[PDB]
C-alpha cells in the first residue's frame, strides 16, 4: 500500500501509491519492468521530502471544497524544488 | 551530485540507455535501481549542458530502432507457413517495448518532441517532423512490418477465415491480435483512427466476403427449397455474426453483415417474394417467423410481402363473412369478424415480431371487408350491425347474464372502429333504439348507458350529443309522471295515466301527423290536466302529442268475458265510437276522429284482421260509406 | 480530524494520516502495517516525550499542528536503544 | 279505457317558430300559398314550396350549406 | 337332415356346447367345421320341436358361466400381490371370449332373448329380466370379479399410481386394460355407461389425488419461493396430464386436472396474489409467462392480478408522462405514450398470450394517462397534444420526408383514442389548421387531407364535418381568384391581388367587425370589382369581408432605398395617411380609418416598435391629440 | 378376397367376402376362432345357391338408384327359403 | 401598395337576416351586442343575458350554456 | 355393362360379375386368381358350345341374360376332360 523512496544521500521516505501517482515521472518509474524502492540519486533527502509534503498537500486540497492555503516554498530551496519538479514531470 | 545540467559523455550513457532498451525490447529482466538510474542518465542527456543531446537522441532511437524492425522483417521472412503466430508474438513484444520506452522517454518527448512538435493543423493546411516515440515506433513498425508483407499476411488472413467458414478453426489469439495491432499502430493518428485497417484489410476482406457468400447463395439456392434455402440463410447470418465477433473490429461488424446480406439475399428478391405467394396462405406457423426478419434486413423486402398479406387476409375474411345466414345474419356477421381479426392479431403479434406495419396492413383490409357491401342491399353492413346492439340489448325471457353482455359489447367495439360511415349507423342506432327506451325492451338504463359512455369515448360527445339527450331524457321522465300524479293527491282522471315528456331535438320522431285527430273525452279530460300542469312548473314551454305513437290498453265488457288488449291511441276511439251504438258508419268514425282516411282504414284493417269489428259491407274494400259493427262474440 | 503526521527511524520515514482522536497504538499498527515489528518493542517520542499507546490530541497533534505543509514532528524507536536520527541533507 | 300511456315532444313555442327560406312559421302556409314540411336528412325543417324554389338555385340546405336530401 | 325343427337330446348337444364354450373360454384351438356344427345344434335346440329350450340353454350356460367366474375367483384370490397383472389376463381372455359365445349364441339372443328382454321403460319405471348373453357375462363378472374384490383392486391401482408420481413406473398395459375393462363391464348399459367406474374407482382415486397433491403443494410451498413453487405447480399439472393420458379413461381426465388445480393451487390464492405485487413491477418477462396460465385455470386468479397491472402501467406511464420539458412537451408527449404502449403491448401478446382483457387493462390506464391534467393548465392534454400536428404538419425549410411523417401521424392515432374530449381537440385543431392554411404554412394539401380522412375515419363524417368543408374551401379558391382575373381580361387595379372566400359556417372567425373600417381608395377600387363580379358568377349571395386577417405588401420609395415589408389592413390605412402628408395627428388617422382607440393604437404602437413613424408626442402614451411623423431614416 | 360354402350335399358355391358379410350368422362364422370354407349340414345345394343370388340382388339393388326389380321365390321352396333366413338371420 | 390578399366570409342573405329571438337589428338594438357560444347562435346579449339569468341552457339545442369567443 | 356370371364345374360353383365386354380371358384370370388353374386347361362351355379363348357380350351374354336373380349359365372344364356337373338337390 506503501513505496519507498531513497534521496541520494540515501534516506528513506515512505508514502502510500496514490501520492507518488501524481508525478508523471513516479508513474513511469513504478509502471517499469517485494518492496517497491526507488532510488533518487540526483535528489537530497530535504528535497525529495518537500516533494513528500508537495504531494500531501496536492492530494488534500485537489477537489477539496475548503479554501487552498498557500504552500510554502523556502527561496533556499526553490530552484532545486522546481528543477525536480520538472525530473517528475508533476 | 543533483538535477544541475552538465556536461555528459553521449558515448558511455548511451551505450548504456542502448543496452536497457535492448534488454526492454525482448522484454528481459531489468533491475529497477538501474531502471532509475537510465530515467537519471536520459535527464540529464535532455539537459546536457553544451548542447540539448534530445535531438541526437531521438535519431539514435530512430536508428536502433530501425535495425531492429528490420532484423524482425528478417525473421518473419525466414518463416513460412508461420508467419502469422510468429510475426503476432513479435508485435506484442514490441509493443510492450514500445510503450516501455514511452515510458522511459516520457521527460526526452515532453521537453524536446512535445515542444517541437507540428500541430495538427499545420500539417493538415501546411524532414520528418517529430513524433512521439510510441508513435514513431508504430509508425515506423507500419511502414516496415504491415507495408512490405502486407499481400502476404493479408492473404493468409483471408484463408484462415476461410478455413473457419469452412469449419477448421485456426487460432483465434494469433490473428486476433494482428486485426487488433491494425488499428493499434495508427491508435496514435487523431484523424481516421481507423483509416488504414479499411484501406488494406477491411475492404478486400469485404470484397472476398461477398464473393464467398455470392458463391454460397447460389449453391444453396440449387440444393433447397425457398424454405430450407432461408433457413440457411438465417444459420449462415448468425454464424458470420459470431466469426466478426470473433475475429475483426467491432466497428466493421454491421458492415459485414450487410454485405452478407446484400451478395447472399437480395441479389434475388425476385426469389424471395416468388414462393411468399404461397406460404403465408398455407399459414406456415413459422416459415414467416423466420421468413419475417430476413426482408427486414433488406429495404424492399417487407412492403411486397406485406401487400400480400393483405391481399390473403382480404380473401380470408371475405370467405369468413359471405356465406352468412340471412336469419341470424348480424350477431354472426360480428362473430365471423372477430375471430378473423382476433386469429391475425396474435399470428402478427406472435409470428411476425409485433411489427407495426402489418398490425397497420391488417386494418387496410379488415376495413375494407367489414364496410363491403356484400348483400344485394346498398351499404346494409352498418345497418345489419346495429341489429346485433338489440340482441344483445333486448330484455330476453331468462336472459343471459349482463356482464357476459359487458365483454361482449367491449370485442364489439373492435369491429365498431372498421366502419367508415360512422354517422350512418348511429341514425340507424338512434330509431332503434328508440323502439327499445320506449317500450322498455332494453333490461335497463345502466347497460344502454354503457354504449352511450363507450360511443362517447369512440367518437367524442357530439357524436353521442343526441343519444345522451336520448338516455337522460327518460330517466328524469319517470320522476315528472310520479310529480304530475303528486298535482292531482295536491288539489278525477278515472284511468291508469303514464307519459314521457320526449324531447323535440334528440328524438327521431319528425314526422307530425297533419290529420288534426280528434282526442276521446275520456282522453280529453287528462290531457286537459297534465298542459295546465306542465306549464305550472314549466311554463314558457309548448308541448305537441303525438298520440298516434302513445299507447293504452281497453277492457270491452260487452263480452261474455273481460278481455284485455294493448291497442293505440286511433284505436281508442273506434271502440269509444260502439260503446254507444253496435253498428258505426264510416263517416261516423271520420267525423270522431277527425284523422286521414288513409291510415283510418289502415287502423280499421288492423281491428277487422284481429276480428274486433264486423264489416257490415260484402265488399272486401272499405269505402266511404262502409258501415261496421261490433263482435259480441269475439273470443281469445 | 484528519492529521498529517510524518514518522522517523534513523534514515526511514514514513508519511500518514490518521485521526486526532486515534491513539499511540493506531500509529504503532501503522508500524506493523508497513513494516511488521510488535508493538512493545515500538515507542513513539513527540520530542523527547514518550507516549503512552492517548489519543493525538491528548498528545499534543492536533490539525493545526499536523499539517499537509507542515507534518507533525515524532520519533520512533524500537527494543529499548537509544533514539538515534540522522538529520537531512543540507541545502546550498 | 283500462290503461293509457302518452308520448308528446317538448320544444319551446318562441325558438322554433321560422323556416330560414322564408321564415312563416313552419305549421302556417309559406308565403306564396298565404303546402306541406319537407325534412331533410340534416334535420332542417322547411317548406315544400320553399324548399323546391331553393333547390332549383342550388341543391343545398340553406342552414346545413350541404348538400340537401329529402329524409322525409 | 334340414332346418324343419325336430325333437333333439338337450344332454349329449349340451355336453358337446360345454366343451365347446370350454375350448372357447381358454381361446384352445376350436374346429371351424366344429364352429359349423355348434352352430347347427344351437339352431336345432333353439327350435327343438316339443318345447324351445331355449330358456334350458340360458339357464345352463348361466350356470357354467358362474362355475367358471367362481373358479376364476378363487384363481385370483390364491395370487397375492400379483392380483392385478393375472386379473388382467383373465379379463383379457374373458372379455374375447364372451363376444365369441355372443357371436355363438346370437340366435338365442335375436330370437328368444330379445323378444323376451325387458324394455327400458319398464325397467326405469319399475325374477332375473333376460339379457343378452354378452351382457350377462360382463354383467356377473362385475359381481363375481369386481364387486368381491373391489377394495383390494381399487388399493392396488391407487398404490400403483402413487407409486408412479413417485416414479416408480408400473406395467401401463395392465392397469389400463383394467380400467378400460371397468369402463367396459356396464358397456351394454345404455343409460350411465360410466356410472359403475366414476362411483366404484373415479371419486375414491380423485380424493385420493386431492389429499395427495395438497401435501405435495404444502411441502413445494414451504421449500421454494413464489417462482419456484409456480414452475413446479406447471411440472406437476403436464406430469399428471400425462399420468392420466397414459391410464385413466379420457372422460375423467379434465376432472382429475381440476382437482390438481383446486387443493394444489386455489387453496393458495392470497399466496399466489401476494407475490405478484412485485413480479409484474421487476417486469420478469418469463415468470408472468408462466403466471397467466395458472391463474386462468383458477376462477378468480386473474382478474386481481389483472388490476395490479393496471396500476403498474399507470404509474410507469405516468413517470414517462411528468418529467416534459415545457419547450418540446408536444412532441415529447406522443412519443413518450407511444413507446409506453408499444412496449407493453408486445409484452401482452408474447408474455401473457394475448389476452385480450390485458390488452383491454391496458387501455383503461392509458385512457386516464392520457387525459391526466398533470400541468397546472387545466385539460391541457388535447391542447399539447394538438400542437404535435403542426410540427409534422407546417412546411418547414429541409423539412422531412412526407412519406415519413404518413407513418408518424398513423402512430399518431394510436394516442388519439385515449383523448376524452375529442371533440375539443377537434375544436382546438380547427382554428389551429386555420392559421397553417391561411398562410400556406402546410406543406400540401395533399397531407393535411390526409389528416383529414382519418379522423372521418377516427369519428365518423360529422366531426369531421366543418374539417371537410375547411379543406375544400381553399382548393376551389385557387381557380376563383384565377378566374376572376380573367374578368379583367374578359373586359386597371394597379396591384396585385389575391382573394380567398370562406364559407362562414365552418370558418372559426365569428368576430364580426365591430368598427367599421373605411376602405382605402387604392384598395376601394378592387373591391368595388369583385364584389360586382361575384355576383355575376354568384347570385343570391351576400359577402362580408374581415379586412383586420388581410394581408399584403406594401413598397415605400420615401426611404433611400425600396423596403417592402408584410403589413395588415389597418397597417396600410394608417400609412397611407403619410403619403401625402409627412406628419399625421392620431385624430386625423381616427377620422380616416374610423378604428377604434384600443386597436388602432395597438395597430399605431406596432408601427411605432418597428420604428415606421416617429411618435411627436413626449409621452410614451398615446391620446387622441397625438401626432405621428414617418421615419424617412429607417434601415433594416 | 372369397369364402367357399358346402351345402349338406357337398356342393361348393364361392362368393364375396361382402356377401358372406350380408348375413349376421355367416358373419358370425367367418369370426370363428387358408380358404374360409364354411359347412352348411341343415342347407342343401340348391337352397344355398338361391341364397348365394339372394345376397347378390341384395348387395346389387341396395342403395341402387335404379328401379329394385322383384326378386323372384318359387313357392316350392319358399319354406325352406324362408327358414334359412331365419337360421342367417337375413 | 406593393400587394394585397383578402379574406371575406361567405354566407347567404337570405337565410340570415333578423334576431330570430327578437325582431330587431342585431346591432345593439333589442325591442344589445351580440352575444356568442359554442351553440354558434347569435341573439340579443340582453336577450341572452336575461335568458342566461333565468335559464343556464340554448335556446335551440337546450344544452348548458358556455360562451364562445364574444 | 355388368353381367353376373355363376360358373360350375361338377360340385365346384363361383359366382361372379364382369362386365359384358369382357372376354374369357379375364375371368380366367378369375380362375388362376382363387383356383390358380392354368387358362390352357381352363375351357369354357356355354351349354354345349365351347367358347373362343371372344367378349361375354359376343358369346351372348348380356345383362338381360346375366341378372343377380338370374345369373348367367357357362360350365368349366379342365385337363382334355370332358365336361361333368353335378346336378343340384332336388326341393320337395
Ligand atoms: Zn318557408
Ligand atoms: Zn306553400
Ligand atoms: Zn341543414
Ligand atoms: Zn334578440
Ligand atoms: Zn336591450
Ligand atoms: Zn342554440
Amino acid at each position: 500500500m506503501y513505496v519507498k523512496l531513497i534521496s541520494s544521500d540515501g534516506h528513506e521516505f515512505i508514502v502510500k501509491r496514490e501520492h507518488a501517482l501524481t508525478s508523471g515521472t513516479i508513474k513511469a518509474m513504478l509502471s517499469g519492468p517485494e518492496t517497491n524502492e526507488v532510488n533518487f540519486r540526483e535528489i537530497p533527502s530535504h528535497v525529495l521530502s518537500k516533494v513528500c509534503m508537495y504531494f500531501t498537500y496536492k492530494v488534500r486540497y485537489t477537489n477539496s471544497s475548503t479554501e487552498i492555503p498557500e504552500f510554502p516554498i523556502a527561496p533556499e530551496i526553490a530552484l532545486e524544488l522546481l528543477m525536480a519538479a520538472n525530473f517528475l514531470d508533476c | 551530485m543533483s538535477l544541475k545540467p552538465r556536461v555528459v559523455d553521449f558515448d558511455e550513457t548511451w551505450n548504456k540507455l542502448l543496452t536497457t532498451i535492448k534488454a526492454v525490447v525482448m522484454l528481459e529482466y531489468v533491475e529497477r535501481a538501474t531502471w532509475n538510474d537510465r530515467f537519471s542518465d536520459i535527464y540529464a542527456l535532455c539537459v546536457a549542458y553544451p548542447e540539448p543531446l534530445g535531438e541526437r537522441l531521438y535519431t539514435e532511437t530512430k536508428i536502433f530502432l530501425e535495425n531492429h524492425v528490420r532484423h524482425l522483417h528478417k525473421r518473419v521472412l525466414e518463416s513460412e507457413e508461420q508467419v502469422l503466430v510468429m510475426y503476432h508474438r513479435y508485435w506484442e513484444e514490441y509493443s510492450k517495448g514500445a510503450d516501455y520506452m514511452d515510458c522511459l522517454y516520457r521527460y526526452l518527448n515532453t521537453q524536446f518532441i512535445k515542444k517541437n512538435k507540428l500541430t495538427e493543423a499545420d500539417l493538415q493546411y501546411g524532414n520528418e517532423p517529430l513524433m512521439e516515440i510510441g508513435e514513431l515506433a508504430l509508425d515506423m513498425w507500419r511502414k516496415l512490418m504491415v507495408e512490405p508483407l502486407q499481400a502476404i499476411l493479408i492473404r493468409m488472413l483471408l484463408r484462415e477465415i476461410k478455413n473457419d467458414r469452412g469449419g477448421e478453426d485456426p487460432n483465434q489469439k494469433v490473428i486476433h491480435g494482428v486485426i487488433n495491432s491494425f488499428v493499434h499502430v495508427e491508435q496514435y493518428k487523431k484523424k481516421f483512427p481507423l483509416k488504414f485497417y479499411q484501406e488494406i484489410f477491411e475492404s478486400p476482406f469485404l470484397t472476398e466476403t461477398g464473393e464467398y457468400y455470392k458463391q454460397e447463395a447460389s449453391n444453396l439456392l440449387q440444393e433447397s427449397n425457398c424454405s430450407q434455402y432461408m433457413e440457411k440463410v438465417l444459420g449462415r447470418l448468425k454464424d458470420e455474426e459470431i466469426r466478426c465477433r470473433k475475429y475483426l473490429h467491432p466497428s466493421s461488424y454491421t458492415k459485414v453483415i450487410h454485405e452478407c446480406q446484400q451478395r447472399m439475399v437480395a441479389d434475388h428478391l425476385q426469389f424471395l417474394h416468388a414462393e411468399c405467394h404461397n406460404i403465408i396462405r398455407q399459414e406456415k406457423k413459422n416459415d414467416m417467423a423466420n421468413m419475417y426478419v430476413l426482408l427486414r434486413a433488406v429495404s424492399t423486402g417487407l412492403p411486397h410481402m406485406i401487400q400480400e398479406l393483405q391481399n390473403h387476409i382480404h380473401d380470408e375474411g371475405l370467405r369468413a363473412t359471405s356465406n352468412l345466414t340471412q336469419e341470424n345474419m348480424p350477431t354472426l356477421f360480428v362473430e365471423s369478424v372477430l375471430e378473423v381479426h382476433g386469429k391475425f392479431v396474435q399470428l402478427i403479434n406472435t409470428v411476425l415480431n409485433g411489427d407495426q406495419h402489418f398490425m397497420s396492413a391488417l386494418d387496410k383490409a379488415l376495413t375494407s371487408v367489414v364496410n363491403y357491401r356484400e348483400p344485394k342491399s346498398v351499404c346494409k353492413a352498418p345497418e345489419l350491425l346495429a341489429k346485433y346492439c338489440d340482441n344483445l340489448l333486448k330484455k330476453s325471457a331468462k336472459g343471459m347474464t349482463e356482464n357476459e353482455v359487458e365483454d361482449r359489447l367491449t370485442s364489439f367495439i373492435t369491429v365498431f372502429k372498421y366502419i367508415d360511415d360512422k354517422d350512418v349507423f348511429q341514425k340507424f342506432y338512434a330509431r332503434m333504439l328508440a323502439k327499445r327506451l320506449i317500450h322498455g325492451l332494453s333490461m335497463s338504463m345502466d347497460s344502454e348507458e354503457a354504449m352511450i359512455n363507450k360511443l362517447k369515448q369512440a367518437c367524442g360527445y357530439e357524436f353521442t350529443s343526441k343519444l345522451h339527450r336520448m338516455y337522460t331524457d327518460m330517466s328524469v321522465s319517470a320522476d315528472l309522471n310520479n310529480k304530475f300524479n303528486n298535482f292531482i293527491k295536491n288539489q278525477d282522471l278515472g284511468i291508469s295515466f303514464q307519459i314521457y315528456v320526449l324531447q323535440a331535438g334528440a328524438w327521431p320522431l319528425t314526422q307530425a301527423p297533419s290529420s288534426t285527430f280528434a282526442i276521446p273525452q275520456e282522453l280529453e279530460k287528462s290531457v286537459q290536466m297534465f298542459e295546465l300542469f306542465y306549464s305550472q312548473h314549466f311554463s314558457g314551454r309548448k308541448l305537441t302529442w303525438l298520440h298516434y305513437l302513445c299507447t293504452g290498453e281497453v277492457k270491452m265488457n260487452y263480452l261474455g268475458k273481460p278481455y284485455v288488449a294493448m291497442v293505440t291511441t286511433y284505436q281508442m276511439a273506434v271502440l269509444l265510437a260502439f260503446n254507444n251504438s253496435e253498428t258505426v258508419s264510416y263517416k261516423e268514425l271520420q267525423d270522431s276522429t277527425q284523422m286521414n282516411e288513409k291510415e283510418l282504414t289502415k287502423t280499421i284493417k288492423s281491428l277487422l284482421d284481429v276480428k274486433m269489428i264486423n264489416h257490415d259491407s260484402e265488399k272486401e274494400d272499405i269505402d266511404a260509406e262502409s258501415s261496421f259493427s261490433l263482435n259480441m262474440n269475439f273470443s281469445s | 480530524m484528519d492529521v498529517f503526521l510524518m514518522i522517523r527511524r534513523h534514515k526511514t520515514t514514513i508519511f500518514t494520516d490518521a485521526k486526532e482522536s486515534s491513539t499511540v497504538f493506531e500509529l504503532k499498527r501503522i508500524v506493523e502495517g508497513i513494516l511488521k515489528r510488535p508493538p512493545d518493542e515500538q515507542r513513539l517520542y513527540k520530542d523527547d516525550q514518550l507516549l503512552d499507546d492517548k489519543t493525538l490530541g491528548e498528545c499534543g497533534f492536533t490539525s493545526q499542528t499536523a499539517r499537509p505543509q507542515a507534518p507533525a514532528t515524532v520519533g520512533l524507536a524500537f527494543r529499548f536503544e537509544a533514539l538515534c536520527i540522522e538529520p537531512f541533507s543540507s541545502p546550498p | 279505457v283500462k290503461k293509457w300511456n302518452a308520448v308528446a315532444l317538448w320544444a319551446w313555442d318562441i325558438v322554433v317558430d321560422n323556416c330560414a327560406i322564408c321564415r312563416n312559421h313552419i305549421m302556417d302556409l309559406c308565403i306564396e300559398c298565404q303546402c306541406t314540411v319537407a325534412w331533410g336528412v340534416c334535420n332542417h325543417a322547411f317548406h315544400f314550396h320553399c324548399i323546391s324554389r331553393w333547390l332549383k338555385t342550388r341543391q343545398v340546405c340553406p342552414l346545413d350549406n350541404r348538400e340537401w336530401e329529402f329524409q322525409k
